[PDB]
């Protein structure tokens, strides 16, 4: 009923942290993202993941990184974690010089394409916009599918902007790290992520001099194709 | 607060 998490290694945690984008793209610098990346590094280090931080990657460097990691031998590793911190749109995360399709990235890890991860949880944690909607809130052959064992922990609902504080980091990553620190020794991962949903939904609200962007809310979106319960302990 |  739960994934085997007592392989010799918990696995890799790849963190792609895009802060500065090529001028020609017109994309703004993502102030606060270094806070997220540092928090994520410490959070996952404590969970015994082998963390690799990558900063300011082009669209082709992202693809090449993911391809290479998917070709590593993960036989001794329990799981795989990839964190993407960038601008985005529906289905898309941005490299510093242009977009990468998320499906292209995740496909490298399919059950038939990365055999040393077949049957093990593959977790993709994404802090990026998924569109431009704002939430105004309301007061008060084979044997297993190749798409199985993926979880996407998305920072925001489909179609919506995702919020990041330039001083504190992104709402979602702040909350995800806090909940993992507090509950990773107590709760199954889906229940941890539900607590993240509640923390983001209840404790954060945007403040802006621009009325269009002021007093806005956010709900993260858990997408699970997992087949077992996931415990980090 | 900023959007991504």
């Amino acid at each position: 009923n739960s994934y085997k998490m007592d392989y010799p290694e918990m696995g890799l945690c790849i963190i792609i942290n895009n802060k500065n984008f090529h001028k020609s793209t017109g994309m703004t610098s993502r102030s606060g993202t270094d806070v997220d990346a540092a928090n994520l590094r410490e959070t996952f280090r404590n969970l015994k993941y082998e963390v690799r931080n990558k900063n300011d990657l082009t669209r082709e460097e992202i693809v090449e990184l993911m391809r290479d990691v998917s070709k590593e031998d993960h036989s001794k590793r329990s799981s795989f974690v990839c964190v993407l911190l960038s601008h985005g749109e529906a289905g898309i995360i941005f490299g510093t010089n242009g977009p990468v399709d998320l499906k292209k990235i995740t496909n490298f890890f399919r059950g038939d394409r990365c055999r040393s991860l077949t049957g093990k949880p593959k977790l993709f944690i994404i802090q990026a916009c998924r569109g431009t909607e704002l939430d105004c809130g309301i007061e008060t052959c084979h044997k297993i599918p190749v798409e199985a064992d993926f979880l996407y922990a998305c920072s925001t609902a489909p179609g919506y902007y995702s919020w990041r504080n330039s001083k504190d980091g992104s709402w979602f990553i702040q909350s995800l790290c806090a909940m993992l620190k507090q509950y990773a020794d107590k709760l199954e991962f889906m229940h941890i992520l539900t607590r993240v949903n509640r923390k983001v939904a209840t404790e954060f609200e945007s403040f802006s001099f621009d009325a269009t962007f002021h007093a806005k809310k956010q709900i993260p979106c858990i997408v699970s194709m997992l087949t077992k319960e996931l415990y980090f302990y | 607060d900023e959007v991504d």
